[PDB]
RNA sequence: AAACUUUCAACAACGGAUCUCUUGGUUCUGGCAUCGAUGAAGAACGCAGCGAAAUGCGAUAAGUAAUGUGAAUUGCAGAAUUCCGU
RNA sequence: GAGACCGAUAGCGCACAAGUAGAGUGAUCGAAAGAUGAAAAGCACUUUGAAAAGAGGGUUAAAUAGCACGUGAAAUUGUUGAAAGGGAAGCGCUUGUGACCAGACUUGCGCCCGGCGGAUCAUCCGGUGUUCUCACCGGUGCACUCCGCCGGGCUCAGGCCAG
């Protein structure tokens, strides 16, 4: 038995991000969210068939925020000494190597987490398996 | 401007361009006349032509290499293994270290066990390397995910009890085949010979190449090209220990691996001998051009095999890292500070 | 160039503020909350002796 | 894992490149298109009658309503023209790569354009502008199948 | 003045606070028992404090601090061995950190069981390791990559690799490798080599 | 760290300082240590190199590699050494730059204005060395 | 930060620690509050003289217009002030606990 | 069925954003007081083997005298010009 | 001499040929334009052919850094592959099909029997430091105790989806 804790399950209430409106159409506004401003803007106003708007209703569960399908919290990771904050929350936290630390550095974290349990998202980018 | 930098002689960007576009309308006009002079010269007189070729050749990395000039052979010294016994008419070392590939006569059918990575997710990839060596037949490594998790040195100890001859392990990468291990089992008393890791790097299989065909089970015949160092000849002889030795020479399938520059370039091919089609030039051969006896006809190729490139990394004594015990346990080990001057070639 | 660069401190305000930074000097948690890597020292004030 | 389709290897292919070329980019890649997939000797007599004013090159995506002859029932478009700095062009290119495929060692006579590809070059800075391209072009052997041996039971 | 010094770790900074977007903050400070930067396990704000540490020999001490040595951060703590014996080391807490906060009395428990079962784990995977002798190494260096991919192409177009295989299965029939009647080839095709 | 008002502190002005330097300040800059036999002879240190002096490059891939200098460029701060050439694409032989940072004086060129040198150095180092002894 | 008399130490001692990465040195009459709090943060690490703990009395009755200022806690262990035997002598009964039950 | 059009991906173009750099600018502070009829500031004409949309100089013309340093100049030609020496 | 300034569409108009190039009869107006590489080692030689261009080959750690030169975005364009369409289609909700990609609980603890070895075991000896009762070494041994390791036996707990 080596998992993440009793979790409730998690339900996302939306998996779609929410999208600017007119984003699709235009290659100069991102499609990162912005608040449609004209008073006869069809989705400001809110008619049917068009984009939904964000709101604190769709707000995920507080006991199931900030985890991950398995469970867990991600938790970035520099070095060695990182990891071993997570010695006692190792159900709760998963170690997240960041993504400017080198290949040798990324193995003696690997190997820290193997040693107190804890789970890696990312042990197999600049690392290899030799026998 | 070949002794001189214009970016480090002239400050204003501009002025320098202008500069270098007069200075290549000059020089690739005044390179047309010289060479149309001398086409016109070479016309009337064509021995000039001959004196002028001889004289210039273009160069070559491979006629530039380096090798150590120096006596002995260790299994890390590059030399010209060929060369050093014609010096001497003027590989007892290999022979002695590794008894089992360089003995009097090799086991009639090798039987060769393949396997995958622990856990691991090339199966397809590693079938068809299965059906690049004959009688080889492929196993998992771990039934399901969590299934015991069986050492290389295990199943070197369990092929071994079955009767295989060599154990094939294939390790991925990015869920593509990264890393080539070739243990030689061997058989009756001595012990799991020395085991090969190389690296692929270029995995196609015959499926992705454009006008392929199927392999039949005629037993390929074996072209190991361009092997020189006492490294090589044991990365030679390794690769001829997987083969059968007498080749069913009916099915004209051919298995080569060619070494250039330490890349042992691998394909394998299906032939025909045909007479050349009337716009085709005969096959010339390198120093004593136009092959002679055979003037006229051509062997056709269709590829049917994997393509990929190796490259050795390590050769140990035993079974793995962990598996060589001795002294000498690690007999060469491949480093980048090798590989610093372009030629030097290893193997 | 006339944008207000300097600020006005009442002399008080800054003999306050001496007053506390001098006192939490005094204190052991506070040095190594500051990053000071003290776990050596054998008094947290470090009174050294004037002869030396 | 998918495999992409790999390349046909370079022992067998002739490669040729051309680079700020002056010449029109819409009109060359409407030639270029012309003769993509032909064999060699095909495509040298094509672009040498297009010269001569013999044989026209349709015109399809870069399409001008010029001429209407009946040399366009063998393409099937109804609009035609006669490139002709295009042909000289993507001729002395063709002979290029003739030549490499000779240097090579390859058969003559049996070289098919399997790439063509035609870009755009930099502008040529003069209110009015030019409009120069970038051409290359792959040649290489039809494809040679050998036959099987019959398979051995055992 | 131990909730003042809480007033200016928790509220202005701390040299050992990390944060995370997660919602929960750690302490990276060596002697606290839960990595957490709440009241109840600060090392700093805590006057009287316990935690449990583990000695790279293999032994695990038990960490003291008292208010009346405070002044000197050198004698600051005091070790205190366990045993072995998980039931004892369980009873040395309990006789130890006697009418102390239960909450320091409960993670020091909760450390003990963390760091004893991290040696069994150590010592499993530690004979795993050595029975298969599979190593994590690093992969090969960008620059490197670059190279062999770069010596790779040079040393594919210098192989010329389908003219080498028909010049070396020419000279084998040349030299009579196939030997008489050969199933290689067609028998009007041997008698032009002669 | 820095006292005296006339000095300069930037990294702009040092560095317009160095790459527009006048060749007699030129030399200074391209100046070279001593060996350790030559140390504890002369008691000197660092000295410019000039053409004459017999040297070894003990940085760079040219390491340990030990000949006379050929030609002192003042211009790129280069110094030319025998027989530490590269070919070109035609075959020609270029010298090869070394700094002067990246070397060791094994034999001077000595000259009258060499010994004066050599003897001002040792004038100032054993003086300051009695000044702080007593 | 070194803190020092130059009335009893003199100024040699500051050319000493001149050069050592990180360490400061400041007159006991002349105390700076960015050496003291550096980044605003309180704590400083200092090593003071026997002669500077016997200004410090001094240069603080010296400062005109300016006195110790008086604390409007004189307790500052809260602690001590609500876990008192005077204090918990007089509250009332707990009217819950820190977890309630769910009722319904 | 071709073609044509659309979307996506790989590769190849076009273009010069982003990151990084800085012998440049901007602003502040400090020491000091010096153009010209003994012809200034400015404007030309010339002086180097190949030289400008540079710089130096003035028929002694990329400079001479004098002092100091102490072995170069350098993009290529080219100097029996100089090395215990005005 | 400096800076909580700007960083090549910024900062003086000018980081570079900048009051230049260019315009106007004239007074005047007045730009754009930095970055190869550690070092030119700035691509020898063969072969196309009329060119600011290729194919080989070479230098270099790298040439997809080749004086169009650090990185090299988007608009826009070509080739290859998949799919669709005929004044359609584009966005929202919900499945389906195909292609590509990923890969679920990281999968363990506890008892009993035998052997081996260390200890915090021994009212064993000696030494060191200390907050002065706590730690750490060195040498002894296995009567007791406790840990490991190896070889057997047994039990339990395990993530998700259904019924
Ligand atoms: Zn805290």
């Amino acid at each position: 038995m080596v998992a993440a804790k009793k979790h409730v399950p998690i339900v996302k209430k939306r998996t779609k991000r929410f999208m600017r409106h007119q984003s699709d159409r235009f290659k100069c506004l991102d499609s990162a969210w912005r608040k449609p401003k004209g008073i006869d803007n069809r989705v400001r106003r809110r008619f049917k068939g068009n984009l939904a708007m964000p709101s604190i209703g769709y707000g995920s569960n507080k006991k199931t925020k900030h985890m991950m399908p398995s469970g867990h919290k991600a938790f970035l990771v520099h070095n060695v000494k990182d990891v071993e904050l997570l010695l006692m929350h190792n159900r709760t936290y998963a170690a997240e190597i960041a993504h400017n630390v080198s290949s040798r550095k990324r193995i003696d974290i690997i190997t820290r987490a193997k040693q107190l349990g804890v789970k890696v998202t990312n042990a197999k980018a600049k690392v290899t398996t030799e026998v | 401007l070949s002794r001189v930098s214009l970016a480090r002689t002239i400050g204003n960007k501009l002025k320098r361009q202008q500069l270098y576009i007069q200075a290549k309308k000059a020089n690739s006009r005044a390179k047309h006349e010289e060479r149309h002079r001398r086409r016109k010269e070479e016309a009337k007189n064509p021995e000039l032509k001959q004196k002028r070729l001889e004289k210039n050749q273009p160069a070559s990395i491979d006629k530039k290499r380096i090798w150590d000039d120096l006596d002995d052979d260790s299994l890390g010294a590059v030399v010209d293994v060929a060369e050093l016994k014609r010096r001497r008419l003027e590989p007892d070392s290999l022979t002695s270290q590794f008894p089992n590939l360089f003995a009097d006569e090799p086991p009639p059918v090798p039987k060769i066990l393949v396997t995958t990575g622990i856990n691991g997710t090339i199966h397809k990839e590693a079938e068809e390397i299965a059906s690049i060596f004959p009688n080889a037949t492929y196993i998992r490594r771990t039934a399901h995910r969590y299934a015991y998790k069986y050492s290389v040195r295990e199943i070197a100890k369990f092929a071994k009890n079955r009767g295989y001859t060599a154990l094939l392990v294939v390790q991925e990468d990015q869920k593509r085949p990264s890393r080539l291990v070739v243990v030689h089992l061997n058989g009756e008393g001595v012990p799991p010979g020395p085991t090969l890791t190389y690296t692929i790097r270029n995995y196609a299989p015959g499926k992705a190449i454009p006008g392929h065909g199927r392999a039949t089970n005629h037993y390929p015949e074996l072209l190991l090209n361009n092997f020189k160092t006492p490294l090589g000849l044991l990365a030679a002889k390794s690769m001829h220990i997987l083969f059968p030795s007498k080749p069913e020479l009916a099915g004209r399938q051919v298995v080569t691996l060619h070494n250039q520059r330490d890349y042992i370039f691998f394909r394998r091919h299906r032939y025909v001998f045909r007479e050349a089609r009337p716009t085709e030039k005969n096959v010339v051969g390198a120093d004593g051009k136009e092959m002679e006896g055979v003037k006229g006809i051509r062997a056709g190729l269709q590829e049917i095999g994997p393509r990929m490139t190796l490259k050795l990394r390590r050769v140990d004594k035993g079974v793995g890292r962990a598996g060589s015990e001795g002294p000498d346990a690690v007999k060469w080990e491949w480093k980048a500070k090798m590989e610093k001057k372009r030629t030097r070639f290893n193997l | 160039i006339w944008r207000k660069w300097h600020v006005k401190i009442n002399q008080g305000q800054k003999r306050f503020a001496t007053a506390s930074a001098l006192a939490a000097s005094a204190v052991a948690p506070l040095l190594m909350a500051r990053g000071h890597q003290v776990s050596t020292v054998p008094e947290v004030p470090l009174v050294v002796d004037s002869a030396a | 894992v998918r495999y992409a389709a790999t390349e046909i290897a370079p022992t067998k292919s002739a490669r040729a490149r051309g680079s700020y070329l002056r010449v029109s980019f819409k009109n060359t890649r409407e030639t270029a298109q012309a003769i993509n997939g032909w064999k060699l000797q095909r495509a040298l007599t094509f672009l040498q009658n297009v010269i001569d004013k013999k044989e026209a090159v349709p015109m399809r995506r870069y399409a001008g309503s010029t001429g209407r002859t009946a040399q366009g029932k063998q393409w099937g478009v109804s609009r035609a023209r006669w490139p002709v700095k295009s042909a000289q062009f993507l001729i002395g290119l063709l002979k290029n790569a003739e030549a490499n495929a000779d240097a090579k060692g390859l058969d003559t006579g049996n070289l098919i354009i399997k790439h063509i590809q035609v870009n755009q070059a930099p502008k040529q800075r003069r209110p009015y502008m030019s409009n120069p391209c970038h051409i290359e072009l792959i040649l290489t052997e039809a494809e040679e199948t050998v036959q099987k041996s019959e398979a051995v039971v055992r | 003045s131990d909730e003042i010094v809480w007033q200016i770790i928790n509220q202005q900074f701390c040299a050992f606070k990390l944060k995370t977007t997660k919602g929960q903050n750690f302490c990276r400070n060596e002697y606290s028992v839960s990595g957490l930067c709440n009241r109840q396990s600060c090392p700093l704000a805590n006057s009287r404090y316990a935690t449990v540490r583990q000695s790279p020999k293999g032994t695990i001490y038990l960490y003291i601090k008292t208010i009346e040595r405070s002044h000197m951060p050198s004698k600051w703590w005091e070790k205190i061995k366990l045993s072995q014996n998980y039931q004892k080391a369980l009873e040395q807490i309990d006789q130890r950190l006697q009418f102390f906060p239960k909450f320091l009395i409960h993670k020091c428990k909760q450390r003990l069981t963390r760091l004893v079962q991290v040696a069994i784990r150590m010592r499993r995977i530690a004979a795993e390791e050595a029975r298969l002798g599979e190593k994590l190494v690093p992969k090969m260096a960008p620059k490197i990559k670059k190279r062999e991919e770069a010596r790779e192409r040079k040393a594919l177009a210098a192989a010329k690799l389908e003219r080498t295989i028909e010049r070396e299965l020419l000279d084998r029939l040349r030299q009579g490798a196939y030997g008489d009647q050969p199933l290689n080839c067609n028998p009007q095709i041997w008698k032009k080599v002669l | 760290m820095k006292v005296r008002p006339t000095v300069s502190s930037s990294r702009r002005k040092a560095r317009k300082a160095h790459f527009s330097a006048p060749s007699s300040v030129r030399r200074v800059i391209m100046s070279a240590p001593l060996s350790k036999e030559l140390r504890e002879k002369y008691n000197v240190r660092s000295i410019p190199i000039r053409k004459g002096d017999e040297v070894q490059i003990v940085r760079g891939a040219h390491k340990d590699k030990e000949g006379k200098v050929t030609s002192v460029y003042r211009l790129k701060y280069v110094i030319h050494v025998e027989r530490v050439t590269r070919e070109k694409a035609t075959g020609q032989t270029v010298p090869i730059g070394i700094h002067p940072s990246n070397v060791v004086i094994t034999k001077l060129h000595l000259d009258k204005d060499r010994e004066n040198i050599l003897a001002r150095i040792k004038a100032g180092r054993e003086q300051v060395a009695k000044a702080k002894g007593k | 930060l070194i803190v020092y008399s130059p009335e009893h130490d003199g100024k040699e001692l500051v050319k000493g620690f001149r050069n050592i990465p990180g360490v400061e040195t400041c007159p006991v009459d002349a105390l700076n509050l960015l050496q003291l709090a550096p980044g605003g943060h309180l704590g400083r690490f200092i090593v003071w003289t026997s002669a500077a703990i016997k200004q410090l009395d001094a240069v603080y009755e010296s400062k005109k217009g300016f006195f110790l200022p008086a604390n409007i806690v004189s307790q500052a262990d809260l602690s001590r002030l609500i876990n008192s035997t005077e204090i918990q002598s007089v509250l009332r009964a707990p009217k819950g606990e820190a977890r309630t039950k769910r009722a319904c």
